[PDB]
C-alpha cells in the first residue's frame, strides 16, 4: 500500500478499523556535494521534485543559450568596429591586438 | 472586549489565540473543535422487503364448470381448468364425469419479516450545520458547549459569547437520492417511485411502513395441475430484493473522501474536515487586569538547543533573562512558522528557562513575544527524522538557495554585460563623425 501525508485507514475482517499517518521519510541528504542534495531534493517529493528539476534543467540551460546568443550578437559588433582594420591605419591599442 | 479570526477546520488540533487590550495584561485564550456534524434534510419515500405468496383454498365441483373473478388485490390471479377428475384418501375422489372445475387463485402480499430488515429511499436536501466545542481562556478551566454554524446565532460558554460560521465550503458528502438499510447508506442513485421491475430491486414497494398498497409486480403465473391431486402449482420471478442484497456495491462509509464516517440516527456526516471558520468571541471585561500590576521582562536571550521536523514536539529551546519581579504570564507565537507546545510559563527573577515545540522548515525563523515583550529565535538547521505543519514551499535549505542565487546571478551578470558591451560599441560610431 501506497501511504502519504494525508494518511490511510484499514479495515480487517471483524477487528476495528485502523488509522496510519505514514510520513517523515529523510531518504538522503540536504548538506554536502551536489549529487547527494540532489537526490534529497529528488527523493523527498515523490514526483513534484521531479518535475520541479526537469524544470529547472530546462529553464537554466534555455537561459544559457540565450546568454550564448547575446554573447555572439555583442561579439558580433564588437567585430563590426575593425572596419578600420583594412585601412592600414595607426595601432588603436585595445582588447583585441594591432601591429 | 471581543476578537474575531478565522480558524482551519480539524477536529483534534486546538487553537491558541492571544487577546490585546491596551491598557491592560494580554490573555491567551485556547478553543478546541470536538465534531463536526452535517445534517441534511430527508423525506421517506418508502420501504421495500422480501414478499411471500400465498393461495387459499381452492374449488372443485363433481360436475359442471364455474367462472372465476377478479378482486381488487395486489397482483390477484385466477384461472379454471378442465377434465380433473381429482384423487382424495380412500375417498371417492369426487368425480364421475368431466370435471372442468379448478380455482387456482393467487396472492401476493409482504412478509411477516418484513418489519425488521427493509431498505428505505430517501431525498435529500442541504439541512443545517453544528458542532460541540471546548473552551479555555485566562485561569477559567475548560468549559464544553454546542452551538450551530452560522453568522447569526450566538452561545455562551460560562460567561463568553460566541458567534461562529458560516463555513468556508458548501461541500457535502450526498446526493440527491440515498437509501438506508440495516447500519449504513449507499448512493444508490435511482430508486423508482411506482414502477416495479419485476424483481431487480423494487417489486413489493409499500408507499408507507404498514400501507395497503404494493404497486409492483412479480410476474406470477400459474400452471395446469396434473394427474388429479389437489394441489395449486405456479412460478414466478425470485425476489429483486435478496439479489440487490447479494450485489450490494462498496458501502458509502467506505468511499467518503476527506475522511469522514457517517452516523445512522440523524444521517450524520460527522468530522468532515475541510476549509476554515470565521470565528468571533467575546469575553467579559472582569478578566484583564491593569498593565502595570504585570513583571516587566526585559533583556531576553533565546537560544535553540536541539530540534527536528516531525509530526510530534521535535524541538526544544532556552531562553535567558532578566526579570522586574516574580509571577506567571503567557507565551505565543504570532507566526504561524511553528507551533508553541507550551502556553503560559511561570517567571523567577533572572528569569531563565526552556519550553518545547513543532516544526516543519529545516531552518526555524519562528519570533515569538511574551508578557508584553518581543524576541526573534532564529534557531539553526534542524535534522531530519497528524499535526499542525505549514509545508508552504519554505523547505528550501542553505545550500539550495545558494544554488538558486547563484545561478539566477550568474545569468544576469552575463546579459547585463552583454548589454553593456553593445551599446559600448554603438557610442564609438557615434562618435566617429
Amino acid at each position: 500500500f501506497t501511504v502519504t501525508g494525508e494518511g490511510l485507514e484499514y479495515t480487517w475482517g471483524n477487528h476495528p478499523p485502523k488509522r496510519v499517518w505514514a510520513q517523515e521519510s529523510g531518504e538522503g541528504n540536504p548538506h554536502g556535494w551536489p549529487h547527494e542534495v540532489v537526490v534529497y531534493y529528488y527523493n523527498r517529493y515523490p514526483l513534484t521534485t521531479i518535475i520541479g528539476l526537469c524544470t529547472c534543467v530546462a529553464i537554466i540551460m534555455v537561459s544559457c543559450v540565450t546568454s550564448v546568443w547575446l554573447l555572439c550578437r555583442t561579439r558580433n559588433l564588437c567585430i563590426t568596429p575593425y572596419k578600420l582594420a583594412p585601412n592600414a591605419q595607426v595601432p588603436i591599442l585595445l582588447a583585441l591586438l594591432c601591429c | 472586549y471581543e476578537h474575531t479570526a478565522v480558524m482551519p477546520n480539524k477536529v483534534g488540533i486546538p487553537y491558541k489565540a492571544l487577546v490585546e487590550r491596551p491598557g491592560y495584561a494580554p490573555v491567551h485564550l485556547q478553543i478546541q473543535l470536538v465534531n463536526t456534524r452535517i445534517i441534511p434534510s430527508t423525506n421517506l419515500e418508502y420501504i421495500t422487503c422480501k414478499y411471500k405468496t400465498k393461495v387459499p383454498s381452492p374449488v372443485v365441483k363433481c360436475c359442471g364448470a364455474t367462472q372465476c373473478t377478479s378482486k381488487p388485490h395486489p397482483d390477484y390471479q385466477c384461472q379454471v381448468f378442465s377434465g380433473v377428475y381429482p384423487f382424495m384418501y380412500g375417498g371417492a375422489y369426487c368425480f364421475c364425469d368431466t370435471e372442468n372445475t379448478q380455482m387456482s387463485e393467487a396472492y401476493v402480499e409482504r412478509s411477516e419479516e418484513c418489519s425488521i430488515d427493509h431498505a428505505k429511499a430517501y431525498k435529500v436536501h442541504t439541512g443545517t450545520v453544528q458542532a460541540m466545542v471546548n473552551i479555555t481562556y485566562g485561569s477559567v478551566s475548560w468549559r464544553s458547549a454546542d452551538v450551530y454554524v452560522n453568522g447569526e446565532t450566538p452561545a455562551k460558554i460560562g460567561d463568553a459569547k460566541l458567534i461562529i460560521g458560516p463555513l468556508s465550503s458548501a461541500w457535502s458528502p450526498f446526493d440527491n437520492k440515498v437509501v438506508v438499510y440495516g447500519h449504513e447508506v449507499y448512493n444508490y442513485d435511482f430508486p423508482e417511485y411506482g414502477t416495479g421491475k419485476a424483481g431487480s430491486f423494487g417489486d413489493l414497494q409499500s408507499r408507507t411502513s404498514t400501507s395497503n398498497d404494493l404497486y409492483a409486480n412479480t410476474n406470477l403465473k400459474l400452471q395446469r395441475p396434473q394427474a388429479g391431486i389437489v394441489h395449486t402449482p405456479f412460478t414466478q420471478v425470485p425476489s429483486g430484493f435478496e439479489r440487490w442484497k447479494k450485489d450490494k456495491g462498496a458501502p458509502l462509509n467506505d468511499v467518503a473522501p476527506f475522511g469522514c464516517s457517517i452516523a445512522l440516527e440523524p444521517l450524520r456526516a460527522e468530522n468532515c474536515a475541510v476549509g476554515s471558520i470565521p470565528i468571533s468571541i467575546d469575553i467579559p471585561d472582569a478578566a484583564f487586569t491593569r498593565i502595570s500590576e504585570t513583571p516587566t521582562v526585559s533583556d531576553l536571550e533565546c537560544k535553540i538547543t536541539e530540534c527536528t521536523y516531525a509530526f510530534d514536539f521535535g524541538g526544544i529551546a532556552t531562553v535567558a533573562y532578566k526579570s522586574s519581579k516574580a509571577g506567571n504570564c503567557p507565551i505565543h507565537s504570532p507566526s504561524g512558522v511553528a507551533v508553541i507546545k507550551e502556553n503560559d510559563v511561570t517567571l523567577a527573577e533572572s528569569g531563565s528557562f526552556t519550553f518545547h515545540f513543532s516544526t516543519a522548515n529545516i531552518h526555524p525563523a519562528f519570533k515569538l513575544q511574551v508578557c508584553t515583550s518581543a524576541v526573534t529565535c532564529k534557531g539553526d538547521c534542524k535534522p531530519p527524522k497528524q499535526h499542525t505543519e505549514s509545508f508552504t514551499s519554505a523547505i528550501s535549505a542553505t545550500a539550495w538557495s545558494w544554488i538558486k542565487v547563484l545561478v539566477g546571478g550568474t545569468s544576469a551578470f552575463i546579459v547585463l554585460g552583454l548589454i553593456a558591451t553593445a551599446v559600448v560599441a554603438l557610442v564609438l560610431f557615434f562618435h566617429r563623425h
